[PDB]
C-alpha cells in the first residue's frame, strides 16, 4: 500500500486476497472433515462409555 | 556524456536524502511511468540501493 497508488494497487491486492481465501477455504474444508472424523470417534466413545 | 545503448552509463547512488519531486525541473518527462512503485509514493520510502 505504501509503494503503490490505489489505481493499480487493487490489481495486486486482488491477487493476494483471492490467494489467501483459497488458503482459508482449504483450512476450513479440512477442519470440517476432521471434525466429522472426531465426532464419529466421540460418538464411538459415547457408545463405548 | 550520455553513452550508447550497447554500453550504457551506470551510476550508483550512495547515502543521501533524495527528494523525488525537485528533479521535475530537469526534463519534459516524455515517459515517466514506473513499474513496481507509484511515482507519487516516492518520498515515503527508504531504498536499499
Amino acid at each position: 500500500l505504501s509503494r503503490l497508488d490505489p489505481p493499480e494497487a487493487e490489481v495486486q491486492i486482488d491477487r493476494l486476497i483471492t490467494g489467501r481465501l483459497q488458503s482459508l477455504q482449504t483450512y476450513v474444508t479440512q477442519q470440517l472433515i476432521r471434525a466429522a472424523e472426531i465426532r464419529a470417534s466421540a460418538n464411538l466413545a459415547a457408545t463405548k462409555m | 556524456r550520455f553513452a550508447s545503448v550497447y554500453a550504457w552509463n551506470r551510476k550508483r547512488i550512495s547515502n543521501c536524502v533524495a527528494d523525488y519531486s525537485v528533479l521535475y525541473n530537469f526534463a519534459p518527462f516524455f515517459a515517466f511511468k514506473c513499474y513496481g512503485v507509484s511515482p507519487t509514493k516516492l518520498n515515503d520510502l527508504c531504498f536499499t540501493n
